[PDB]
């Protein structure tokens, strides 16, 4: 509310670009990408052209792009230290999504693939991950199995009473109108 | 008199409620 | 008269499309030496604002609107001799040949309203009918595609007693024309038949012509058990297209899977739907449809065919094919699936449901938006 | 276009497959955009007649 | 303002009650800023150390009024206790006495249907419907104080 | 003979007020409005002379800017002093109108006083001064919610998505929507309003699903004199079918009039219909002034992705496999490392189901799951189609509802 | 305080009553077109 209607009342801070950029870094950890895109609407064309702001904007090109070798070279030209909190957990949100990703899409990956994917530096690293957030994978003779879901990216593959009874619902709920 | 238009108002309104359950019970009898 | 209409509209409209026909000259000067002849004074107006100055036009009218009046008068010298001794209406009974004059001359107001009174005159319907031709022909001209709908059914209520078959399959060519004209090619293909029994016209002399313009449609809107009745139809070309050398060599290139020439006389076919009228305003609709039936004809005749074979037998540029597969494909037909790096294309066969489901999905959604809509209009 | 059957380029593999089904869905359809266009015509012609 | 409930969670408590006024002078502007903050607002009415109490109950009942909630709205202004006035003339006051005297009939109509359950009536809705009754008969409307009452079932205010 | 008109409209509100017919009044208007390209200064004068006695506090107080009749002057006056530019003096009069609005206590008031709401704020967008209405008009809708007065709740209302969504306090549009009790559809033009006031902030809130039904629903009731309206619940229809990933049909990029207004949009989705971002970038740059204009740039940025899925539609499709490099060159991305993000584009395709398709970077190559004859399209075909017939069956019994027979 | 507190709910009253008054006659009507 200072930012929005104090500011024709109040000389422009210096510190309001760097924490609107820091704000809209952690809308994008939080995946509130719609906020996001609200407040850079709400933001004027030279607040855009801000390195921090600008920054932010370029990091949410890369996390929408998928490049998130791009996000994780970036974490090293972070502007300012009080970002360095956030571009972690920006890190971890990434690596999070980046295996969600790999699950659906292959059966199984090679140890060395799921590493370079995922940009850990040792195979103990690796390991770690996958005990930890993910106990579902299954490591045999050097490859990553991913458990895919029984049924999923199949079409017509769902449970066939329900959809029936759905039918239901629709037909009796229609005629005793009638 | 003041009070009265309001009290008169709720005793119509009250005794055309009840119109709803007598129009009710014709559109079945019908 | 409106039987040379023809002449009129075609030239003029040939004039006015395709770019004004390269450099636009020796159309203005044959459509004026039918102009400022034969009592023209109405139609051409911001045919002369298209056209050059042409100064001194002035004596070039005021030669023929005392032309007009001529002819005009007359008409007036007429109508009070013959209504002293009446015959049928005699008045109404000379202009009602005379109001096509007026309407060659004049515009559709001194047509339309001694029509519609001529139209009340005659008890037998061999004068009211030639007059609805007349509407027709007329509504074509200034595209009267609102008053066609109306005489159209106003003509066919009149046939039905008799049996008039000069009447009926001169009319079946109208709708004919009709139906190809806006996009509507399925019904081009119905006054085929009724073309092979036709006859030539002012408009459509040549035989040969009428007969070449109904292989045009016939090959989009039949297949080729209907174009084994299309070969039945080229016996009836060794007739009228047997003179053809053209279109001889371009349909059968299609039945004898001769596939390599059947794009080059395409070329010429496409060029000169270009600069004819009435399919300039649907040419690159045809080749896009004649494309994706030469190209799925090929197709279906295997389970999968390599991509590098059908640039040397089919048609030259293997990446030419490969961009235009890709958006065939991408634009929902023409069932295959091509793969890329190991060089090959692939079909499959789906089932005549999922296809047959999306056009319903499209109408029952166009019909709810026509009623929704008009729900709220009315009714406040 | 006679009795199905579509052999492979050069591997032998025929490619017939289809299925006899007349569906009431097409012909309904049909039925429903007629209907529906003349429900448009007598909403119109009773708008002018509103308007008159 | 995301200001003043920005001054709500500091620990001056003073200051948190005075940004609370400065929301409720502009209460009917600001209702949808502070709706997603009634949490906050409902946890300093809820807590006995703070002497301010009323004011942010005020506010609440303020908020849920233009929420369109009157239950709320009145439950939070019987909590505001002595700075809900009867006798200002705001649309805010009068639809809340209008919902206070109909819920009160409700509440003395129904205890004397249950011979057997007193439903607890609070003591602050029973001292409005008071001052309401005594401001009808210092304004000289006996014959609205009259219906009141007689609504109200209260007999001793009706023969006063 | 404008007058005449004047005192003819006069008899006729006065007609409406003693027989106390809303649509007597709305006759009147219709010719008030009638008769705004003729308005003149002396006749303006002669017609408050003739309906106000010379004396009237609020005769004297409308000649110094030149309760049904005294209210009605002020509605002239004020479109006139707009007509002539003078905002400033009809702020005052907005406000002087509006004042004397407050202590008139009579029913017949709202569509006069409706009007007014209507005309108040507009003097106010015109000086800038939108934001000191937001302590005027509130509690002037307060007193129509007061009143009941249901033509004042609603005019009031739209007015203050209006405000809000005008200084974007899109934050606050979406409160007002989940307060403002459901008026019934008295007003054909309002309610679109609040019909689109909604199908604006649903496209801007995300909530497309409800924001096309809603842009369709003010559309649905578009009156065909506002194309401007039609044009404006047509072009946020179009974002929103684009922003959905089904792209309008090009029928409605040709209706009549209105074809000037949409030309902008129709590129934008032939661009998103052949999946390319490149004439994206073309497109969006040249009419990117005309964009500004609108104000939906913000849902422009969203487009490329859809754009990118677009473009991701035809390859799958269009394409059974081909290496992930091929990806993102015919997606002409002047990424520095188009190899990692068409890459990373298919993961989040993958991911987002946009493809049956499946991914081989040991081979760098792309597997478009067999996307032609596949197996039944029901289930969701099945699903799909009865929210649709059961659209119409509360639809039909909608009609038999209002069956009177 | 009696202005703000017994007089309002003559203007509520009257506001139920009148909808009700029409949905009673348009159920009357119905049922009477039969009845006849």
């Amino acid at each position: 509310p200072y930012y929005t209607d104090a500011r024709g009342r109040i000389p422009q801070s210096t510190q309001e670009y760097p924490i609107l950029g820091l704000n809209l870094l952690r809308l994008l950890v939080q995946n509130r990408i719609a906020e996001f895109h609200t407040e850079l609407e709400l933001l004027s064309s030279t607040a855009l052209e801000n390195p921090c702001i600008k920054h932010a904007v370029e990091l949410e090109q890369s996390f929408m792009e998928g490049a998130y070798n791009r996000v994780l070279s970036a974490r090293q030209t972070v502007p300012h230290e009080t970002y360095v909190h956030f571009m972690d957990l920006l890190a971890k949100t990434v690596r999070d999504e980046i295996a969600g990703c790999s699950e659906k899409a292959y059966d199984t990956l090679s140890v060395n693939d799921a590493r370079q994917l995922l940009l850990f530096s040792s195979d103990k690293d690796l390991l770690e991950y996958i005990k930890e957030e993910h106990p579902e994978w299954e490591i045999k003779d050097g490859c990553v199995v991913f458990q895919k879901s029984k049924d999923s990216a199949t079409c017509k593959e769902i449970p066939s009473l329900l959809l029936i009874n759905q039918t239901l619902s629709y037909a009796r709920e229609l005629e005793r109108i009638v | 008199d003041l009070y009265g238009r309001l009290k008169s108002l709720e005793r119509q309104i009250e005794f055309k409620g009840i119109q709803e359950e007598y129009v009710k019970d014709e559109l079945k009898n019908l | 008269s409106q039987n040379e209409h023809l002449k009129l509209a075609n030239k003029i409209f040939h004039l006015t499309h395709p770019d004004v026909e390269d450099i636009e000259k020796v159309s203005l000067k044959e459509e004026v030496l039918s102009a400022i002849k034969s009592d023209f004074m109405v139609s051409l107006y911001e045919t002369l604002a298209g056209n050059g100055v042409l100064e001194l036009d002035q004596a070039l009218l005021d030669s023929m609107r005392q032309s007009i009046e001529d002819e005009l008068k007359k008409l007036d010298e007429k109508i009070a001799d013959a209504e002293e001794n009446l015959g049928e209406s005699e008045v109404r009974e000379a202009h009602l040949a005379k109001s096509l004059f007026y309407i060659r001359i004049g515009d559709k107001d001194k047509a339309l309203e001694q029509l519609k009174v001529t139209e009340t005159k005659t008890v037998a319907v061999g004068q009211k009918m030639d007059l609805v031709f007349f509407t027709l022909q007329v509504g074509l001209f200034d595209m009267d595609f609102d008053l066609i709908s109306r005489s159209i059914d106003k003509a066919k209520n009149l046939f039905e007693e008799g049996g008039d078959w000069e009447r009926k399959n001169r009319l079946k060519v109208y709708e004919g024309l009709y139906c190809m004209s806006t996009r509507d090619f399925k019904k081009a293909a119905s006054l085929f038949l009724d073309s092979i029994s036709t006859f030539t016209t002012y408009e459509l002399f040549p035989y040969d012509t009428f007969i070449f313009y109904t292989v045009l449609t016939s090959i989009i809107s039949l297949d080729r058990v209907s174009l084994k009745q299309k070969v039945v139809d080229a016996p009836e070309i060794l007739t009228v297209i047997g003179k053809i050398p053209y279109l001889s060599e371009f349909l059968n290139s299609l039945y004898d899977c001769q596939y390599k020439s059947f794009f080059s006389a395409f070329a010429g076919l496409t060029e000169q739907i270009k600069f004819d009228r009435y399919l300039h305003r649907h040419f690159r609709y045809y080749m896009r449809e004649v494309r994706t039936v030469v190209y799925s004809q090929f197709l279906e005749s295997y389970k999968s065919v390599t991509i590098e074979a059908m640039a040397k037998a089919f048609g030259v540029t293997v990446e030419f094919i490969d961009l235009e597969l890709s958006r065939f494909i991408a634009a929902g037909k023409l069932h295959c699936k091509i793969d890329k790096v190991v060089g090959v294309l692939e079909t499959n066969r789906p089932d005549a449901k999922n296809a047959l489901y999306q056009a319903t999905i499209k109408q029952g959604d166009f019909l709810l938006n026509r009623i929704q809509k008009l729900s709220r209009v009315i009714d406040l | 276009k006679k009795f199905a059957g579509t052999l492979d380029q050069g591997a032998g593999c025929l490619i017939i497959f289809d299925d006899h089904k007349t569906e009431d869905i097409y012909e309904a359809t049909l039925d429903t955009i007629s209907n529906v266009a003349k429900v448009v015509d007598s909403l119109f012609v009773r708008s002018a007649k509103i308007m008159a | 303002a995301g200001g003043m409930l920005a001054m709500l969670s500091e620990h001056s408590t003073s200051l948190k009650l005075h940004a609370l006024s400065n929301l409720n002078v502009y209460a009917q502007f600001l209702w949808p800023e502070i709706s997603t903050s009634i949490p906050l607002l409902e946890s300093l009415y809820e807590d006995e150390e703070f002497s301010q109490r009323p004011l942010a109950a005020l506010v609440v009942s303020k908020v849920f009024y233009f929420l369109g909630e009157l239950n709320d709205s009145l439950a939070y202004a019987l909590g505001a206790g002595s700075l809900f006035d009867v006798s200002e003339d705001s649309d805010y006051v009068r639809t809340l006495l209008d919902k206070a005297i109909d819920e009160y009939a409700s509440l003395r109509n129904k205890s004397a249907e249950s011979k057997e359950e007193a439903v607890n009536i609070d003591p602050r809705l029973e001292a409005i419907v008071e001052r309401m009754l005594e401001k009808c008969i210092l304004d000289g409307r006996y014959q609205q104080a009259m219906g009141m009452a007689i609504e109200c079932r209260r007999l001793d205010k009706l023969e006063e | 003979p404008t007058l005449k008109h004047l005192k003819e409209i006069a008899s006729l509100l006065e007609t409406g007020s003693y027989t106390k017919e809303a649509r007597r009044i709305s006759r009147a208007i219709r010719l008030t409005f009638a008769v705004r390209r003729k308005l003149t200064a002396r006749v303006l004068h002669f017609f408050l002379d003739y309906a106000l006695t010379p004396g009237s506090e609020a005769h004297g107080k409308i000649s110094a800017f030149l309760p049904e009749l005294e209210i009605f002057c002020y509605l002239i006056v004020l479109l006139f002093l707009i007509d002539q530019k003078l905002h400033n003096e009809a702020k005052a009069c907005a406000s002087a109108s509006i004042a004397r609005l407050k202590s008139l206590k009579r029913r017949v008031a709202d569509v006069l006083a409706s009007k007014l709401y209507s005309f108040y704020s507009l003097s106010y967008e015109l000086t800038g001064d939108l934001a000191e209405i937001r302590g005027e008009l509130l509690t002037l809708h307060r007193l129509t919610t007061l009143h009941h007065d249901e033509l004042g709740q609603e005019t009031l209302l739209n007015l203050l998505l209006r405000n809000y969504l005008h200084y974007n306090l899109y934050d606050q549009a979406e409160k007002l929507r989940s307060k403002a009790p459901s008026f019934g559809a008295h007003s054909n033009q309002q309610h679109c309003r609040h019909l689109f006031y909604v199908g604006k902030i649903q496209t801007i809130q995300l909530e497309y699903t409800d924001a096309k039904e809603s842009l369709l629903q003010a559309a649905r009731k578009a009156p065909i004199a506002a194309r401007g309206f039609r044009i404006q619940c047509n072009k946020w229809a179009v974002i929103v079918r684009l922003l959905l990933g089904e792209i309008p049909e090009r029928t409605m990029f040709m209706q009549k009039g209105m074809e000037k207004a949409l030309r902008p949009y129709f590129e934008l989705t032939n661009a998103v219909r052949i999946g390319d971002l490149e004439l994206f970038r073309g497109v969006t740059e040249k009419f990117s002034s005309t964009f500004d204009k609108d104000r939906t740039h913000n849902l422009i940025v969203r487009l490329r992705h859809n754009v990118i899925r677009t473009g991701l539609r035809n390859i799958s499709i269009s394409y059974s496999r081909i290496s992930l490099s091929d990806v993102a060159k015919k997606l002409r991305l002047d990424s520095p490392n188009p190899v990692a993000d068409a890459e990373s584009i298919v993961a989040k395709a993958i991911r987002d189901g946009a493809i049956d398709a499946t991914l081989d970077h040991g081979n760098g190559w792309m597997l478009s799951k067999e996307t032609g004859d596949i197996y039944s399209t029901t289930e969701p075909q099945s699903a799909f189609d009865s929210r649709i017939a059961f659209c119409l069956n509360m639809h039909n019994e909608a009609v038999r509802a209002l069956r009177y027979p | 305080g009696l202005r703000q507190y017994y007089l309002q709910h003559i203007h509520e009253l009257q506001l139920r009553v009148r909808n009700k008054n029409h949905n009673l006659q348009r159920l009357e009507a119905q049922r009477n077109d039969l009845n006849s």
